[PDB]
RNA sequence: AUACAGUGAAACUGCGAACUCAUUAAAUCAGUUAUCGUUUAUUUGAUAGUCAUGGUAUAACUGUGGUAAUUCUAGAGCUAAUACAUGCAAAUCUCGACCCUUUGGAAGAGAUGUAUUUAUUA
């Protein structure tokens, strides 16, 4: 403890550092060569046995090379001895170090390696099985407090695979640490296919699986477990990953007696067929669809919908088969028979609650799909939900658009017929409709097909995507003002997304901010009836302050856009400015009308003569 | 070596009857075209010094610091924003372009005369990975603000040589231009545009809301709309 | 066939490792041209090597941007347009059209028939008289 | 001025030393670019940690001489450098367990010139 000589501490410390990082490099590049055997002792005794006891405080930052050393040791079977003197010391420090507040996972991750290593390779000698014990006993405590920690995929990788030796080894039998393991599990579950690898999901499934088989498992837990499965049965595309999900499901039937009626259909209805490689069987699926279209949807339970639920679901997304399509939705209108055929209020609200978690988004995400079959399906069922139930308001809204079934008043059925001049009737009866159909129901259905619509490719479509964007105009005002600003975002990103899509995102614009522009100037004149916009805001500075301060960027940017392809779509911008100066309060309007006008003239300026037309008719447009 | 007086520029505005060779600017910050000579500036325009004599002798008696240090090179080249500070009697001028296209002296203070405006010509990455823009005087200021790009303008402290603010290149901005035909003009910008075959071109409006049109390179942002961060002088 | 010369024709300081297998089947270098050329998908996905392509090659286009017709393609990676331009002759009184040919490198990632207007830029000098390259195609 | 100290020949060193005769019409010249295609004595602005002091070889200068003789010469003797040759682990940072105790002190674990040529990696 000599502190007079710092140069005497410095060389000391050096000196060590080199030595050690020596041997370690000793240790790796002679290998299993020399016998160690001889000088064993010696060596553990000289450099091993003083920073023994503070080995777990001193490598938590960083790797080093009395770490490596240790784990060079771990990886070689001749090297275990190291290990095994003075009763599993070095492990047991190289665990306290991993179980304590490592700050990095950089050096959780290759003791976590060394364990495995040291699980999988045997040694036949009762140091070797105490050791392990030890191993696996601690590593079983890490585990929760190291799944959160470990923030590569690699390194979950590497625990996983640590975590299916010690099921194999069979350590833990206690019920504690299974239903930790299961909520560790569930954690890892909860992520995406960039965190967790398509193998090394199947990986944890089946450790899973093997967890489920090996541990009991009360009701309740089961259930949890079986939505968590059901739910990466949705998720999983893989018909491997769902015959994962399949035993697990069998697991959790052999488990619980009811489960096992539901895994049993469950299993029926995605039973792999043998003669297609990783499909499923089409017969077997036809007969859980026809059983559960008339006695099934009476006998399943409301927890186990769940599953089939998400089986539909996942078989509708589907557009291998629109026969597996067609039988999801009977099975999803089963559902929505089974919810009003139940005669309780809260019986029918919690079909209702699934719905809306599962069911509705579902419904949303196919009619924002491009898969016309399944957008198709998803409307039918819809539509079909709507005179299932009373109780819905966007079903109301639907039935109200339908206007007693007829086939040309109802906007679904004219869409479902081939003929385009039926889609452009049923176009134009939806903007009669808007006025009494709901905000959040024109929101959530009429606007992904008025897209759809917009988007098609054909001429005859563009003239439906035309009239569905003056109903989608008329039916801003009939919507919510913050659905409209919505809209107004998604319109300005399509823009910016696609300059095909931002003429048509133009003239949406402009055939939205006419009807904003009448509703800010009934706002600042304050007039009696109501204003176009449905639910504006009291305060008419609030809502002009929002959406001229946001529109303002947006003009800049249009007019910024100086291309002569964009000129043509700046122009309804143009237009758009103008509605949205108008609706501006007018000293306001007269500041910024130089600025619209500056952006008209450059337009104008334009020496070629067909743009200077075109831009004359839209100036006299604006005028 | 030897420069005709007929071959001055016309920036520096000398009298023709004075002599037969004009002064030969030296190498220094600025080029040799739009130079201006400390012995011009001293002789034939502040008229403190009758003749090259007692020129040399004033810039030897360091009464004259250029940009801060002291320079004792008569035909030292003093350009475009620069600071000269005559310490016997207390006085600092700023060089800036008249309208006709000259040179001329600005009269400033001392807390004016405390900062320097540049025009970032290059902004890289120098070694060590150390940040460095070069202005157009030819410093190299390290570790600048990140936001600062090619053709802004950077205000510079004489005393450390440090960047205290910066404007950027934007529409809407009093640009001041620096070459030309358009030489000598202060005005805002209309925009910038991309000429085919050519290079960018900035469009100015003027007080007048005369429009001119000018070189990328030969635009200088003195200061944004309604505040130039530097005195002017009167006629605008 | 890319390796017609007798040196091996590739891409300067590009390595595809021999250890580890690629999806892609070389790696391949492209750089965006600049004054709001695309760089087209014949050199994206293409196989040839070229020095003087300003996609794919060591060459840069910065000065002048110009267009005109081609007249001839016979010559290897290289094609002559012809520039009309209007002349005003005062003896003559009257406005007299006059052409100026000039040989432009083509990348081989652009197909140009006789007759096509083309967009050249102005490069280093690739030849002895040629000093522009093509950037566009229309 | 008991090292030299004022002024300084020679010398070494450093910097500069960039009139006559023939007639070409895209040649020259004049502008206009480009140098993401190049070189820098100088100027200006930046920039470099990775022995209380090493060894000579000469000029000017002494002297002995050769030539009809050149800013020609040989032999022997001297000593100087911003000439020529030689040549030197600590400190700064990051991760800092834990300690108290917040700014903080610290177990420890680690890192560290430039140029030339090429290959490889952002």
């Amino acid at each position: 403890e000599s502190t007079e000589e710092v140069h005497l501490r410095k060389m000391a410390s050096n000196l060590r550092q080199q030595g050690l990082k020596c041997l370690s490099s000793v240790f790796e590049f002679v290998g299993n060569t020399f016998d160690w055997s001889t000088s064993m002792e010696d060596i553990y005794a000289v450099v091993v046995k003083p920073r023994i006891s503070h080995f777990s405080d001193e490598n938590l930052q960083q790797p080093s090379s009395l770490l490596r050393l240790f784990l060079y040791w771990a990886h070689n079977p001749s090297l275990y001895q190291f290990l095994y003197y003075d009763e599993f010391a070095t492990a047991t420090a190289l665990m306290d170090t991993i179980s304590n507040q490592h700050v990095k996972e950089a050096v959780i991750g290759p003791i976590i390696e060394a364990a495995d290593s040291i699980i999988r390779n045997p040694v036949n000698d009762d140091h070797y099985v105490d050791l392990v014990t030890l191993i696996c006993t601690s590593c079983l405590k890490i585990l929760p407090s190291l799944y959160v920690k470990l923030s590569d995929s690699n390194s979950i990788s590497t625990f996983l695979n640590l975590l299916v030796s010690i099921t194999e080894m069979g350590f833990i039998q206690d019920d504690h640490v299974r239903s930790r393991l299961i909520s560790s599990l569930i954690s890892i579950l909860k992520g995406k296919l960039k965190k967790l690898q398509e193998n090394d999901t199947q990986k944890i499934l089946k450790i899973l699986k093997l967890i489920v088989f090996n541990y009991n498992c009360s009701w309740s837990d089961i259930e949890e477990l079986y939505t968590t499965i059901s739910s990466l049965f949705k998720t999983f595309d893989e018909r491997n990953l769902r015959v994962s999900l399949t035993e697990l499901f069998i697991e959790l039937g052999r488990k619980v007696p009811e489960l096992e009626s539901i895994s049993k259909l469950v299993a029926d209805l995605n039973s792999y067929s043998s003669s297609r490689m990783h499909e499923y069987d089409f017969p077997r699926i036809l007969s859980t669809f026809k059983g559960l279209i008339e006695d099934g949807y009476k006998s399943y339970s409301e927890l186990e919908w769940l599953p089939l639920l998400f089986t539909f679901l996942h078989f509708i997304n589907n557009k291998e088969e629109l026969a597996l399509r067609t039988n999801a939705s009977h099975a999803i209108m089963k559902f929505i028979d089974f919810i009003n055929e139940k005669p309780n209020l809260n019986e029918a609200s919690k079909s209702i609650s699934m719905l809306k978690d599962i069911l509705l988004p579902n419904i949303r995400i196919g009619l924002r799909d491009s898969l016309e079959e399944v957008q198709s399906e998803y409307v039918s069922v819809l539509s079909y939900m709507v005179k299932n139930t009373k109780y819905f308001t966007d079903f109301e809204d639907m039935a109200i658009l339908l206007y007693n079934g007829d086939e040309e008043a109802d906007f679904f059925t004219n869409v479902n017929h081939i003929q385009l001049h039926r889609r452009q009737r049923a176009i134009k009866r939806l903007g009669e409709h808007a006025h009494q159909l709901k905000d959040n129901s024109i929101s959530h259905y009429l606007i992904p097909m008025i897209e759809h619509y917009v988007f098609s490719d054909d001429e005859r479509y563009r003239n439906i995507g035309n009239e569905t964007q003056i109903a989608i105009g008329g039916l801003a005002q009939h919507m919510s003002w913050n659905q409209y600003k919505a809209l107004l975002r998604r319109y300005i990103s399509m823009l910016k997304t696609k300059p095909n899509q931002m003429k048509q995102a133009v003239q949406l614009i402009v055939q939205l901010s006419v009807p904003l522009r009448e509703t800010l100037r009934i706002v600042r004149d304050g007039a009696e009836s109501k204003l176009t916009l449905s639910k504006f805001p009291s305060n008419l500075d609030e809502p002009s302050n929002f959406i001229k301060q946001e529109l303002y960027p947006t003009l800049s940017k249009i007019l910024g856009t100086r291309d002569d392809e964009t000129i043509i779509e700046r122009m309804p911008i143009a237009e758009a400015l103008v509605n949205i100066v108008l609706g501006l309060t007018n000293d306001d309007i007269t500041n910024f009308l130089p600025s619209i006008l500056t952006n008209i003239c450059q337009v104008l300026r334009s020496k070629s003569e067909e743009l200077r037309d075109a831009v004359r008719v839209t100036l006299g447009k604006i005028s | 070596k030897h420069l005709k007086r007929l071959a001055a520029p016309h920036h520096w505005l000398l009298d023709k009857l004075s002599g037969c060779y004009a002064p030969r600017p030296s190498a220094g910050p600025h080029k040799l075209r739009e130079s201006l000579p400390l012995i011009v500036f001293l002789r034939n325009r502040l008229k403190y010094a009758l003749n090259g004599r007692e020129v040399k002798a004033i810039l030897m008696q360091r009464h004259v610091k250029v940009d801060g240090k002291v320079r004792t090179d008569t035909t030292y080249p003093a350009g475009f924003m620069d600071v000269i500070t005559l310490d016997a009697t207390n006085e600092n001028f700023r060089l800036v372009y008249d309208v006709k296209g000259r040179f001329a002296v600005h009269r400033i203070t001392d807390e004016e005369a405390s900062y320097k405006l540049g025009k970032v010509k290059k902004v890289q990455l120098g070694k060590k990975g150390v940040p460095y823009v070069v202005t157009h005087d030819g410093r190299t200021i390290r570790y600048p603000d990140p936001n600062i790009k090619v053709n802004d303008t950077v205000k510079i402290d004489l005393a450390s040589g440090k960047i205290t603010d910066f404007i950027k290149f934007d529409a809407g901005k009093l640009v001041y231009v620096t070459g030309g035909r358009n030489l000598g003009r202060i005005g805002t910008i209309v925009h910038k545009e991309r000429h085919d075959g050519g290079f960018d071109l900035v469009h100015i409006k003027d007080s007048l809301d005369n429009t001119f049109v000018t070189r990328l390179n030969n635009v200088f942002v003195i200061g944004e709309q309604g505040k130039p961060y530097i005195s002017l002088p009167k006629g605008k | 066939t890319v390796q017609s010369e007798r040196a091996f024709q590739k891409q300067p300081h590009i390595f595809n490792n021999p250890k580890v297998k690629t999806s892609k089947r070389t790696k391949r270098w492209y750089k965006n041209a600049g004054l709001g050329f695309k760089t087209p998908k014949t050199a994206i996905e293409g196989s040839y090597i070229d020095k003087k392509c300003p996609f794919t090659g060591l060459v840069s286009i910065r000065g002048k941007i110009l267009t005109g017709t081609v007249v001839s393609t016979k010559m290897h990676r290289t094609i002559v347009i012809r520039r009309a331009y209007l002349h005003y002759i005062p003896k003559y009184n009257r406005y007299e059209k006059r052409h100026k040919n000039v040989p432009v490198h083509v990348s081989p990632a652009f197909r140009v028939q006789v007759g096509d207007i083309v967009t050249v830029g102005q490069c280093r000098p690739i030849s002895k008289t040629v000093r522009f390259n093509v950037v566009k195609v229309s």
